[PDB]
């Protein structure tokens, strides 16, 4: 069982597991899912990448997250014995909540329980409150990894601060410093890297990763992004990235 | 033991003047082997005892920059403070009591103030409230004035200040444990205290069942005794 | 015949296709609590709106209702905007284009990308 699907059942005895796992496998290949976009802001931008977190604020406030997935690796690139991914799934009604159908119907083909979603799915307030202490966030020597992670991140701040997203982008990255020191968009990687270009799916098809999981879910999209960055960091950097120029910076945002 | 009365004399005239020059006078008289006793002697000699000069001490911490030296003293604090949790809870121990809020106080300090968390590991703050109130009413006074000395520093981070999710599921159980007709006034006043100096209201807080959850405080893993 | 919804702070306007667009009512939030409705220029003489609603957002989801021509009880995309701004939900300006039916405007190679990190 390389991914174990987390329901409210099983969420307090799969942490157990997982506050052991990144005191050894401190890099954290991670991805969600949300319902899609609905808003869009009204006024005139500075820059495309303003208008890009205002965007991104206006709908994480508003719409709520689905699912998250983690894996975990170490330096060399290596997964803990039996389960390396945790895929949550978060509490969601399909009657009481916005959406945007195109996503609804695209995760629905996915694999998507909308219905044990409704009935069985996590708090993501008790899920934050469980993951501030267990070393995974606000903690020194992890690494989080990540591909076009703008939404992503913005969900995770959305549930860890427990309010809305900060109306200047300049507080939002302050914030996102200090939950996540350490950030690789494998995206924002592959601008430096010789003709890689496309989606996750699209580009580990030249790095010629095999996908273990369902498509379009967080447990195995996370997991295809691990792969993704240390076989990507093994070719093109040359098994070391700068920290000082790609640690922090997300795609689209800045 | 001439350096022994060395290190007591560092910190015997600490202030905010010379903490810079003393920062200095430690670094070329106490070696790397004679770390692990420092951190020792600062927890357990004027840490525990000295509840006024936290922040100096805090400080001293910043100003000396040694990440090492942190996780020593981090490390020494929570020994100590299990030390105290794991023992004989008299009711005439005053002094046992003091120690414990002290610990507290400083743990917060480092910890919550730095924006860092208390790792589930090292002592999970929330079955120590429930895990207190199903052993009697002598462990409550030990941990609910160490819980709300511990939170006093959430209110100086930004991470952990009160819309925390961490932090109200804290301030949620013991907004529980005020509801209770059978927690004595003293205690009753130190949570009405917290609530004030986290400039959060009692009556907004949102207690939930887990103090009626019988099969879920009998498998509590224990921090007491 | 697509709609709109514009949140501009404490104002929430419908606006019908017309791509220009024509407001048919606010919701303006007052003070302290209160919801204003105002009717467009012609929307008095359009709608009518039975006397059993009195409340401001029971006149709006109403509105909506009559607009999207959606069954007696029904939640629509609409509503959902409406009774996420009367809880202050909607706390950045914002706007929300939707079909006929009051259902999202619907976006499929936009969402393609979303999933697929494109
Ligand atoms: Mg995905």
């Amino acid at each position: 069982q390389r991914i174990c699907e987390v329901w409210a059942c099983n969420l307090d005895e799969e942490m157990k597991k997982i506050r052991q796992v990144i005191r050894k496998y401190n890099y954290v290949a991670m991805d969600t899912e949300f319902p899609g976009v609905v808003a869009r802001p009204i006024g005139e931008f500075r820059s495309n990448a303003d208008y890009q977190y205002q965007l991104l604020r206006c709908n994480v406030d508003l719409l709520k997250i689905i699912q998250l997935g983690l894996t975990f690796m170490n330096e060399q690139g290596e997964y803990p014995p039996g389960t390396s991914t945790w895929q949550f799934n978060f509490k969601f009604n399909l009657t009481e909540d916005m959406y945007a159908q195109d996503s609804i119907e695209l995760l629905t083909t996915s694999g998507i329980q909308f219905k044990k979603h409704e009935e069985e799915g996590i708090e993501t307030q008790y899920f934050a409150e469980l993951l501030m202490t267990s070393g995974v966030v606000l903690c020194e020597g992890v690494k989080w990894l990540s591909f076009h992670s703008g939404y992503d991140f913005g969900y995770l701040i959305k549930i860890l601060t427990n309010s809305n997203l900060p109306e200047e982008e300049l507080d939002f990255f302050e914030i996102l410093r200090l939950f996540f020191p350490v950030i690789y968009d494998v995206k924002y990687l592959m601008k430096s890297c010789k003709n890689l270009k496309g989606g996750l799916q699209e580009v580990a098809e030249q790095l010629e990763l095999e996908r273990i999981g369902p498509q379009h879910q967080a447990g195995s999209d996370s997991l295809l992004t691990g792969m993704a960055f240390f076989k990507m960091r093994e070719m093109f950097f040359e098994d070391h990235i700068d920290d000082a120029k790609y640690c922090g910076h997300l795609y689209g945002l800045g | 033991e001439n350096i022994q009365e060395k290190i007591a004399f560092i910190f015997n005239n600490l202030s905010q003047s010379n903490m810079t020059q003393k920062v200095e006078e430690l670094k070329e008289t106490v070696k790397e082997e004679f770390m692990p006793w420092v951190s020792q002697y600062l927890v357990m000699k004027r840490v525990s005892i000295e509840p006024n000069f936290h922040s100096l001490y805090s400080n001293f911490l910043d100003t000396l920059k040694n990440p090492e030296f942190n996780k020593m003293v981090l490390n020494e604090t929570y020994r100590n403070i299990k030390v105290l949790l794991t023992s004989d809870k008299a009711a005439a121990n005053f002094s046992d009591r003091s120690l414990l809020k002290n610990l507290g106080h400083w743990l917060g300090m480092i910890t919550l103030a730095k924006n860092k968390p208390i790792l589930h590991t090292d002592l999970d703050v929330k079955s120590l409230l429930l895990e207190a109130y199903v052993k009697g009413q002598q462990e409550l006074l030990y941990v609910v004035p160490f819980v709300a000395k511990v939170l006093e520093s959430s209110i100086r981070s930004v991470v952990f200040r009160p819309p925390n999710p961490w932090t109200m599921a804290i301030m949620n159980v013991l907004a529980e444990l005020h509801q209770e007709h059978d927690l004595k006034l003293n205690l009753k006043f130190e949570i009405e205290v917290l609530c004030k100096n986290l400039a959060l209201d009692i009556n907004e807080l949102k207690p939930g069942n887990l103090l009626k959850d019988k099969d879920r405080l009998k498998n509590l893993d224990e921090q007491l005794s | 015949m697509k709609r709109l919804i514009i949140c501009n702070g404490n104002k929430l306007t419908v606006c019908t296709q017309a791509e220009k667009y024509t407001p048919i009512f606010s919701l303006t939030k007052e003070s302290d609590n209160e919801l204003t409705l105002e009717l467009s220029g012609v929307a008095r003489g359009y709608y009518i709106i039975p006397s059993e609603l009195t409340s401001s957002q029971a006149r709006a989801a109403h509105l909506i209702t009559l607009l999207t021509r959606a069954e007696e009880s029904q939640t629509t995309d609409m509503h959902k905007i409406l009774n996420s701004f009367v809880s202050g939900k909607i706390t950045s300006g914002s706007m929300f284009n939707f079909e006929n039916d009051g259902s999202f405007k619907r976006e499929p190679e936009e969402a393609y990308n979303l999933i697929n990190k494109i």
